[PDB]
RNA sequence: UUUGCUCCACACAAUAUAGAUGGAUACGAAUAAGGCGUCCUUGUGGCGUCGCUGAACCAUAGCAGGCUAGCAACGGUGCACUUGGCGGAAAGGCCUUGGGUGCUUGCUGGCGAAUUGCAAUGUCAUUUUGCGUGGGGAUAAAUCAUUUGUAUACGACUUAGA
RNA sequence: GCAGUCAAGCGUUCAUAGCGACAUUGCUUUUUGAUUCUUCGAUGUCGGCUCUUCCUAUCAUACCGAAGCAGAAUUCGGUAA
RNA sequence: AGAACUGGCGAUGCGGGAUGAACCGAACGUAGAGUUAAGGUGCCGGAAUACACGCUCAUCAGACACCACAAAAGGUGUUAG
RNA sequence: GGCCAGCAUCAGUUUUGGUGGCAGGAUAAAUCCAUAGGAAUGUAGCUUGCCUCGGUAAGUAUUAUAGCCUGUG
């Protein structure tokens, strides 16, 4: 119920992650996806890195460019996955994937707004503790991917600044729930609690 | 079947102190402290009285019951090296050419420097690992002595110079020259 | 120093917990449970609320943080005697999460005129939480 | 096939002018209905005696109720089934409230471990084991030791929203 | 090339909308573990407490929100100024010192609304240009045609010329 | 045509390092048969020259394992086009 | 290639088997409302990321009749006997 | 009397809820109460390695300062 959705994509399986987004595009919902590089599937590392080289082995012959282009970057491998679940020779296909935006990273306007998670995408839950996974930047890296550790240094830079926001908020928040704690005495005090609220 | 728990008990002496959160296992002794991440594992550690920890599987199937086995020996290692150390011996082996190997610097990291193995001009380097602390016995010919904290790490070391050591289009049946490892035991005695 | 291991401390399954029911016909009364069958299978028996003694299936019911003295295999009547003897009644009405339970109830059960008187009463809190907050 | 029931079932020929009063053959069968329990009757009678439905009739077709419903007993199933290759016969070993709901778990799980269907099975004889230490199997036997604890680690969620604003936890 | 060009005020006109109608309400990591508070010996520390969904929290009374008569506070927030900070991943925003100014349902009063006739979204958003009002600001290039050959099928390219 | 399975005889002693008969189970469409679905108001019917690309059932070239591999010289098998 | 009985396509659209003469469902004047068949209910795509007991991890997993293939022979992989 | 609506009482087809009275079965089976026997995944009690101000101890014991099962009413 919100005119914009942040989905802070870490812990996620592509897949399951994938069909949720594609069905909020399509019945009118902007979404952005952040954090794309800390996506997960399902099974080992080398299983899912032979799965991408029998993708790359497929091109047209005749004329290399015209046939089907392989992105590398993990924002673009999750985009395919959900490109797939869309009708995107259609108009209305179109306007279902201009709501969307991926990225590698937080980067400025989203990140002093809130994140949330996908429940049902979320591998901690949906996964059996003992299975093996991939983590989605370590995949594109082995594919040719040349933004890793340009990612991993601007991340380490916002984590720093995050932390120091949220320990103003919450040293905030102490004196708010002091107030409210003694507040709660006198006769409006009471009169809510019987009334619910 | 689902074995619905099982448990093993890892048996602590008297002089060490192994810390344990999430599954991050320090284990701080005489010889000096050494760490371990479980994280892959899965299973729960859990103290009884000092000189005790029990660990645990719930629900576990058979090779989740394994490793849990697995986790047991790793941690009691630790304990052992710590207290103990350990300590291989190897020892070189030949008929016309004789083995030279000597600790060489480059850029402070430490080598061991096997030169002339069956008549080769080829450099032989194989790096000292940390931790691990080399010395050549004395009175005892052609041996030489690798010792420290971890068993991990010395063995490996120990088997990286038996592999750097290998005799290439020949019947090795008949050309046994190299470099083995004679006996693996602990640095203290009585124990 | 002493060794430090942590603990993983668990809510368990076993003969004389008591839980409350998700789904069915009971669905949010507290029951007790009695005798297990096996990892996903147990016997339970809630004497009081309005509850059959049934054999139910664990992903059904959810487990609360208390426990009270019973034999293996109890039989109904024992069982309304103990769960009496045990005070358990007053002792989950007390908690925060029956608290928040009974709270989220009185919310629904609330007319268009109430919900004014509150947001009146609620303005009127306001006033007097911010002139602390201002002062320190 | 379906959550089962037990029933009773009795009969015994067609009465002729030269042989009045036949004998009375019994059996227990384990159904949804009554309509497939005469069925499964007339089946079993054909596999032993000469008789069917055409020479035959139906005398008493009864419920059997469960004698103690909310106690736990361990119970000893026979059984006869069909492979691909052969057909063999089994003891396993199960652990329930009532002898109708054994045999709801049995025809579940012959099902899984073996890929034997309905079609492929003949219960033999559920026997309720009623001492202790007369329990072959292993898995059944966990479950009988004095003082039995167990926790439930990884505990999960199921969401009515689709969103979520908190990111979870696996506590119980 | 008939007072052209540009940014800022308000005045009227067009032409649209993949679709406002209280608030996109900011740690990170773990999940066989943690959050929030507190006390020390600041640690992989002791003690307390929470979850079992945002069914939350914040805002929410006045003609689509009027005109006035008071009380208690020295709070609560908009509107244009103003002092100082931080933000380069796509920063185009965020905090912040100091006045000015409107309101204040934090509490008590005095007026007004009818007739849109028993319902008819009953119109209050935000893009892109035009056109005149009146206050600042700034005073060039490119192609053809001629010319070179580090270039050349033609175009293209590379040079020179008040 | 190519591949297993069982292993007769061999390989001075010795079934299985390696040669490997006959049986029994398959894959291939680079052979030839069998058939006549498409084309008789026409799809240019051998080979060579020229030139790109693909397959691996790998002759060589890289790294390996076996040997009835002292060395040299070989033989068998694995990854790999 | 040639026969026996029945049902069909030919002469026949409509829903299902992605696609298809013959398979499954059902056979058609023109409209509204309800209900189902065969088939289905993560997203493409209208409809349960339903409930329940189990099995399986594959450095060629496996995924719905007709149908678009796989065998002998092996495996202290794991599960029931 | 033309164009378009809203609200009522009605009829035909239908869809989705709340709710009363009866019948059948081992005249449900259970639970629950009155009752005879029985035992191990053994309560109190008793006795022994006993021993960190008292619990453990591994035998006995058939309800006692837990209880449980089977027949029959
Ligand atoms: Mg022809
Ligand atoms: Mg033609
Ligand atoms: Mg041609
Ligand atoms: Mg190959
Ligand atoms: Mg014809
Ligand atoms: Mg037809
Ligand atoms: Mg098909
Ligand atoms: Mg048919
Ligand atoms: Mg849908």
């Amino acid at each position: 119920v919100e005119p914009v959705v942040v989905i802070d994509g870490k812990g996620h399986l592509v897949g399951r992650l994938a069909s949720v987004v594609a069905k909020q595009l399509l019945n009118g919902q902007k979404i952005v996806v952040v954090r794309a590089e800390e996506l997960n599937i399902s099974g080992e590392f080398f299983r899912n890195k032979l799965k991408y080289h029998d993708f790359l082995r497929k091109a047209t012959a005749f004329n290399k460019t015209r046939g089907p282009f392989h992105f590398r970057a993990p924002s673009r491998i999750f985009y395919k996955a959900l490109r797939g679940m869309v009708s995107h020779k259609t108009a209305r296909g179109k306007a279902a994937l201009e709501r969307l935006k991926v990225f590698e990273g937080i980067p400025p306007p989203y990140d002093k707004k809130k994140r949330v998670v996908v429940p049902q995408a979320l591998r901690v839950l949906r996964l059996k503790p003992g299975r093996k996974y991939t983590t989605l930047g370590k995949l594109s890296t082995s594919v040719g991917w040349k933004y890793e550790d340009v990612v991993a240094k601007l991340e380490a830079k916002r984590k720093v600044s995050s932390a120091e926001y949220y320990a103003k908020k919450r040293a905030f928040t102490k004196k708010v729930a002091s107030a409210n704690a003694t507040a709660a005495e006198s006769d409006v005090a009471k009169q809510l609690a019987a009334l619910g609220y | 079947m689902k074995y619905i728990q099982t448990e093993q008990q890892i048996e602590v002496p008297e002089g060490v102190t192994v810390s344990i959160k999430s599954r991050i296992v320090k284990v701080v002794g005489p010889r000096g402290t050494l760490t371990k991440n479980l994280k892959h594992i899965d299973v729960t550690f859990t103290k009884v009285n000092n000189q005790l920890i029990k660990v645990a599987v719930h629900n576990g199937g058979r090779k989740h019951v394994a490793a849990l086995r697995t986790v047991k020996s790793l941690v009691d290692n630790m304990i052992t090296g710590v207290t103990k150390g350990y300590k291989y011996k190897m020892r070189y082996v030949y008929a016309h050419f004789p083995i030279n190997v000597n600790i060489v610097e480059k850029d402070g990291a430490k080598f061991i420097e096997v030169r002339n193995f069956l008549g080769d001009k080829k450099i032989r380097n194989v790096p000292v690992r940390d931790g691990v602390t080399i010395e050549f016995s004395t009175n005892v010919k052609d041996e030489i002595v690798l010792s420290g904290n971890s068993v991990e790490d010395v063995s490996q070391n120990a088997a990286d110079l038996q592999q750097i050591c290998r005799v290439r289009n020949k019947d090795i049946r008949k050309f046994l020259d190299g470099i083995y490892v004679s006996h693996k035991g602990f640095i203290t005695e009585d124990l | 120093t002493d060794s430090i291991v942590k603990a993983s401390n668990w809510r368990l399954v076993e003969v004389g917990r008591v839980v409350l029911i998700k789904k069915g016909q009971s669905a949010g009364k507290l029951a007790a449970i009695v005798e297990i069958i096996d990892q996903k299978k147990v016997l339970i028996d809630g004497p009081k609320a309005g509850v059959p003694r049934q054999a139910i299936n664990l992903g059904q019911v959810v487990l609360t943080p208390l426990t009270f003295a019973l034999p293996r295999g109890a039989r109904t009547a024992t069982v309304s005697k103990k769960w009496a003897a045990a005070a358990v009644c007053e002792k989950w009405a007390a908690s925060s999460w029956a608290k928040k339970i009974a709270q989220r109830e009185r919310r629904a059960a609330l007319t268009d005129f109430e919900r004014f008187q509150v947001m009146v009463l609620r303005k009127q809190k306001r006033y007097t939480v911010k002139k602390a907050l201002a002062k320190a | 096939m379906a959550h089962f029931k037990e029933y009773q079932v009795i009969g015994r020929r067609l009465p002729t002018e030269s042989v009045p009063e036949p004998k009375l053959f019994r059996m227990r069968i384990f159904a949804s209905n009554e309509v497939i329990a005469k069925s499964r009757y007339w089946y079993f009678l054909q596999k032993l005696h000469k008789v069917k439905k055409a020479s035959g009739e139906i005398v008493s077709i009864n419920q059997i109720n469960e004698a103690h419903p909310t106690k736990v007993k361990n119970f000893g199933v026979w059984v006869r089934y069909d492979s691909r290759s052969g057909t063999h016969n089994m003891y396993k070993e199960i652990r329930d409230v009532s002898r109708v709901a054994a045999v709801e778990t049995l025809y579940q799980d012959m099902a899984a471990r073996h890929r034997a269907r309905f079609r492929s099975i003949h219960i033999l004889k559920v026997a309720e084991i009623e001492k202790t230490a007369d329990v072959k199997r292993q898995y059944v036997k966990q479950f009988l030791t004095k003082d039995l604890k167990f926790p439930l680690p990884h505990r999960v969620q199921k969401s009515t929203k689709t969103f979520s604003y908190k990111r979870p936890s696996t506590f119980y």
